[PDB]
């Protein structure tokens, strides 16, 4: 941390600021301590999330968990994207709890990320926990640097869609999927 | 009758002037040149002036009226004039 | 219920509250009362809740009965969740009415009970009071213990969906169902 | 904690449940622990959350930060009600931050609450801290003991409304706070 | 643009990250240059901008441009706030162009800003440049560092509101204002 | 005419004030300096004068007239004078 | 028109366009002859157009037609803005027919025109035509020479209002004429 | 721009105009210099664009970018029409960023169009840049030549569509396309 | 009718139709006896419909009935206008029943009427029935000689309105009427 | 026009009213004029109104025009009945403009028509027109001879729908057709 | 200048109170302990003590002034003195 809050104060002298005024005194050492905030999805591991929560039941039916809210950080600008996450799967004699779902992904969003590969690694992380039948990942998001900065289409929104499994397979799995969560 | 009241609308610089109710003097009405109306909906007659209420205050106080107070409520200015 | 008026009794001067101020008196006799009205299910039964309302009739194209309003309580974390019932089915010479449908899911839902296992006993309660030609429960709902408590994921939604007969080996008879519920 | 954990299994053994099957092992200690993230707003103190984050600013024009959530439990009953808060105040040349008003409502909504009480006890802490103009509070929340249990309307949605200073006083100071949160 | 490049690039190595992979490569002078970007309005200057585009026209009733998009950087936490502005003015007898009234935005979002200090400099850079009988300003905007860190309330959405000339001493043209941007 | 009517809006220390109507006094409307104006959609001319009311009320007390009472109604407020 | 087809003649082979392929043959005939739709407001009258229709009747009360749908050309740089035009009008003992309201505003609203202007002369050509005791007009606007070039501001949406008679100096009779159009 | 700018000159004399007033001063520098600006794709490469941005990863799951707003020129009446643009792609071992794909609609929107053929160039573009394994291309446009001229349909908006690869070939790769933009 | 039925006869070969095809076999007889439908308020009385249900009762508070569907014939092209009316009124110790006042309109509606009088014909006709202390009718409603024929301004909708008693004199009891029907 | 003049002056006097009056003057000339407004498409032609502009290019993609609005007279009740038209194709080698697909519906509509012989004349004017490889028509409609009179179902709106070539063919074709157009 | 007019918005038990225009007495308005303003987007200026206006109407009376009237217009309640 210490060595965070000199380094945003290099970049409040290099903008033409003055960081002896009252809203800049403490913010290098407030911002430090939010980007290790939005970075701080390294130091978790998948076993020590899931915490023992694998049920055994004989429910082989879909099971899907829509509206899950992420916030990353991208790594080519440094600069926020937001959105939603849609994760289903189709246990094979058991069943993950449904928190453990949406804290999968505050391990892997909670990093400098690509949506591409943000939405590879839910998928493979939950095929890995449970070995289920068939995985699937749909994440929505809105990138500020494409909103804010550069082109400036502040409407635009990009959808990435990971299929495993018998999601892959078959199409009448598939199309179960993509009307539930509307 | 001692008592007397008088209102306008919207702006003073015009009229019409309500100068009366039903149980007014026909004869003080006569002389200030009112008509009576009654507009639908409700359940009592009205005198009104077309002048302007500077004017009216002209013609009340040759016959003896004077003002005794004004207020505004609503979007009427009202005139209160004793004898 | 004088068990449990004083069993709420020791949760209440366990958190640092006064069990002696206005608020606070006949709260471990309300609340006990209200914990056996959301547990209420376990007494009832398929048999005494039909009434013979099972009506013969050559009709067999599809009947759905949306939006009904279930309320359970969770039996992880002793929280409440709230949600909606889609039921539809195929009847084979058999109408059920249209309110021992809805009744056969208070049985069901209030009782303590994890949502994977919820979906799956309605339909299997169904299929068996009727024996029809296929059954299908979808079941929305949103989790307390997602949303106050632990990831504090307000909008999110878990779906799960159970078909059984021939909504499950015909891909046409479940595509339709799953467009009327729209 | 293991007085709650023995408060829990008390009631799980009065409504005929069996507390040694998989789902009800746990559940005395994680329901417990629930039960003290529901009610830690006592341990808090309005100095140390506002952090000294009070602004020195000449701005005397009006600040409404609204579509705070608020998650609180009944005291008659013991069962939440979730809402929106609603928070309106004119700074007499001092700004508060606008996380700390959002952080206020947590240390009074987290409490065993009556919505009458919890809508009072905000616009006192916001005026004894800045000492401002006028404070406004608008509560809008869903009681599910009245969904759930006993009368069972489940639309019915209980607003209530503190207005203090000159949102008291002015009327043309109050029409303006219920304009700009629509 | 090379010290804010150096200065990136001891935020990358302190997190725990590698700067030798291909994601991070130019990633030090892309996130750098996207910060000039978010603060490049100390440069501009109102006369500079303005153009000599103020008209001379008998027309003095009220002119209010509404959806006006803005986007500004947090400086407490260095993290965005984005939301909409509206605008509205009563000309007498000079006219401003309606790009001009959406550029002076542009020049006092894009810098390090409190909402607070964001709405009254707008309302008083249309003052100084067209001496008109009124100007109003309402600024809406969601607080990354209160959706993402810290209390994380998604929905939250702060309004500020300034309000100069007759739209301060006249009741009546403020209730005009309020019901046209709506 | 004994009688006047003087009016103002929003604020009291600032003008413009309104001295008259169609039917007044043009030699005393000429010592104030009044202007005569019809807004658009208005049936009526009116004579308004730039000064604020306290002025006007030191004006019109030299030439004789004294204020019965004020009043106000809507964002408008209304001085009557007698002569 | 054959200075127009010359005209736009010479912007084809300045912007580095080919004026011999197929596209662009008829080009400057279909063009010009779409820039005298655009302006051909000039040649149309008031006493032409509305033909003798106004009704004598006893109806004192209020009178609004609402969604006028105007296309009008900006004549700062010739590019286009769209919009609606709300009338409400007061009959003093003449009622005007409900078309003639409409095919008022297609004379005016088909010039080059600004916005402020373009309000201010619906009203006063009412006014002219009717003798009414007050009329009003609100005209909503989106500048695609602020959306497309410029700002790029996509959302912004200038209104403008013209208030006469007496819904200019009643406050209670413009509050209803904001309330209907809604 | 002077052969622009005169250009505009023998325009405005020619519809019954006075150039000399105040609002016509300007409008032939200022108009010409936005004629510029709607042509400006012309000077515009893909191999200067793209700016050596194609990444190398193993995600061959679909990636879909979603309301990019296109503004572009009719070249039979020189009228704009407006839209949203619809791109999604099937990356075979390298992903392009997110910014270019709108970057490149820019290039060939900022044109002389025709939407059939504005449709094809954006596929055309995407397929020679990449090699992907499928592009998919839906375009919403409103034409201003049949909303304000001509037919005066204000409701009316052209959808083109233009699918290749496998898109084209797989049906099951199509349906998912059109159901996660919307 | 055989005067009307042989009138719509010489209609049909005047716009050079054949009346000898299937058809236009019956055109003449049933078009006919439907201009007889939507002119047949004129043998209807007030008295004869009231049918002496108005009831009396101690309620002095304001009733309102909206959402009455209106569907009307035009007098100047003889097309039909279509639309909604909103009626309120205060009793005075006199209800009328809710049946009677939606069954007043369809004799003032179904006539060749004009707007303007169709709305005070209906608030004249419910002051003599009951003598109330206030009456106010709003009608809202669509020319079809405006959006067909003519202007071609299909989203047009004149709104007339009027205000007879206490809701003319009072301003409180005219925004009350304006806000319950919304 | 004087034929149709006379022929609604004694539907005039048919109905019991007085022509005499001044509503009724000009109301046979006005409405015998409107007359031949909505049954102009006798006079017009294919050839006519396409005037060469059926354009050659590769483009054998989808392209919808969807929301045409239509306003056609029935030809039983001589009352109209308005709607939309959805209309899509597949161009073989030859694109059509957009707006002759426009102008092409005005002529079968501006008849005196039945919606399933409306359907299928679109349909085949394409077809003769431009020889595509399939033309699908959609077009939805409110009958006020079922809303105003006789029945009285203010709320119903038949669809009609007609495919042609490989959108009867292929069902993979009038899939996407159906998707776009919502 | 024998007329004054003081002002006080939304309580009367609380100041600040207006006093006078940009041509008011420069000595009277130094008895009172008035201060000077010009709020942003008027285009006048503005005296003001921060007393309760009934400890004004008490100071104003030993100069020499009594009180004609009294109005409320909008949320202001005005006092019209003079001498
Ligand atoms: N599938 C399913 N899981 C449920 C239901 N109700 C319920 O609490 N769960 C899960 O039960 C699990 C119990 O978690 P746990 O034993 O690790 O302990 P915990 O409560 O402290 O975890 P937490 O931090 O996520 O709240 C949670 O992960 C939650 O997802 C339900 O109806 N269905
Ligand atoms: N399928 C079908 N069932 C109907 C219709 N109308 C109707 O009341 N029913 C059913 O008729 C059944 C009659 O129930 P019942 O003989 O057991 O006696 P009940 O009314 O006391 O039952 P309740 O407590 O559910 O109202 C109800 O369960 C209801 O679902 C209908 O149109 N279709
Ligand atoms: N009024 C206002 N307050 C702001 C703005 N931006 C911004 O961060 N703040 C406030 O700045 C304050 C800084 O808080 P702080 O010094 O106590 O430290 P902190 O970040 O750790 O607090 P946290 O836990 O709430 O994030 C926050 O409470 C936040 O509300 C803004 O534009 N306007
Ligand atoms: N009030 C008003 N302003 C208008 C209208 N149309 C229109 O272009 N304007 C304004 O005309 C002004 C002309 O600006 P300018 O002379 O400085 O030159 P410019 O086009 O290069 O400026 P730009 O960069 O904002 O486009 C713009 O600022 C724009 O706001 C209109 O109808 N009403
Ligand atoms: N106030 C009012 N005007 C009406 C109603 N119905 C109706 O057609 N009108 C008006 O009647 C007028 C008759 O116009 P007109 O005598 O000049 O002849 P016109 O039909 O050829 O005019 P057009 O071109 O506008 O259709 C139209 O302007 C139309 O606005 C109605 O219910 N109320
Ligand atoms: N696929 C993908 N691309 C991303 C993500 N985040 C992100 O910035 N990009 C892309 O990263 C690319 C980096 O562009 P670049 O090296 O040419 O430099 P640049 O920032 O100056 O380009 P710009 O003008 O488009 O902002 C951008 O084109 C942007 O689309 C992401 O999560 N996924
Ligand atoms: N104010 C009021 N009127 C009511 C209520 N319920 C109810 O039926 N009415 C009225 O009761 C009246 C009874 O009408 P009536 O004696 O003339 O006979 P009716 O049923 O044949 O008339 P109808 O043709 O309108 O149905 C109806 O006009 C209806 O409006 C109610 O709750 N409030
Ligand atoms: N497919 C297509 N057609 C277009 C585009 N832009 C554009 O104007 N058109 C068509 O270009 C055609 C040119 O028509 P035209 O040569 O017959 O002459 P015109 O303008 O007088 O016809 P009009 O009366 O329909 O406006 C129009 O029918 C219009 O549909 C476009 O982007 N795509
Ligand atoms: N109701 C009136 C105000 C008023 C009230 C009482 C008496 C006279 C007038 C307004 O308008
Ligand atoms: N209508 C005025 C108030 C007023 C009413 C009557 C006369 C004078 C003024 C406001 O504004
Ligand atoms: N604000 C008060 C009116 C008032 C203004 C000023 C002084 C006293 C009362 C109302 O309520
Ligand atoms: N506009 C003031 C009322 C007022 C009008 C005129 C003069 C003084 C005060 C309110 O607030
Ligand atoms: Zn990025
Ligand atoms: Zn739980
Ligand atoms: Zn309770
Ligand atoms: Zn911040
Ligand atoms: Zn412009
Ligand atoms: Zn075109
Ligand atoms: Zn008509
Ligand atoms: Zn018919």
């Amino acid at each position: 941390l210490p060595n965070l809050a000199a380094a945003y104060s290099s970049i409040l002298s290099s903008l033409g600021e003055n960081p002896q005024r009252q809203g800049l005194l403490k913010t290098p050492w407030r911002a430090a301590s939010a980007m290790q905030f939005f970075t701080k999805g390294y130091q978790e591991t998948i076993s020590d999330v899931l915490n023992d929560a694998i049920f055994d039941e004989d429910h082989d039916e879909m099971v899907i968990v829509k509206d899950i809210d992420m916030f990353s950080m991208c790594e080519h600008h440094l600069v926020p994207f937001v959105g939603k996450v849609h994760i289903g799967y189709l246990p094979n004699k058991q069943v993950l709890g449904l928190s453990k779902l949406a804290r999968i992904v505050e391990i892997y969003s909670r990093r400098l990320q690509v949506q591409e590969r943000l939405t590879k690694q839910i998928a493979v992380a939950i095929t890995e926990a449970l070995r289920p039948a068939g995985v699937g990942v749909v994440v929505e998001a809105t990138h500020m640097c494409m909103v804010m900065r550069g082109v400036q289409k502040m409407n635009s929104k990009t959808v990435t869609s990971t299929m495993l499994g018998v999601f892959r397979e078959d199409p009448k799995t598939r199309e179960e999927f993509l009307t539930l969560i509307r | 009758m001692p008592y007397l009241l008088i209102s306008t609308q919207i702006r003073m610089e015009v009229g019409p002037t309500m100068v009366g109710d039903e149980q007014s003097d026909p004869e003080l009405m006569q002389h200030l040149g009112a008509s009576k109306r009654r507009a639908l909906g409700n359940n009592f007659y009205e005198y009104y002036v077309d002048d302007p209420p500077r004017i009216v205050l002209d013609k009340l106080e040759r016959r003896g009226f004077r003002v005794l107070s004004m207020t505004g409520v609503g979007q009427t200015l009202v005139w209160c004039l004793h004898k």
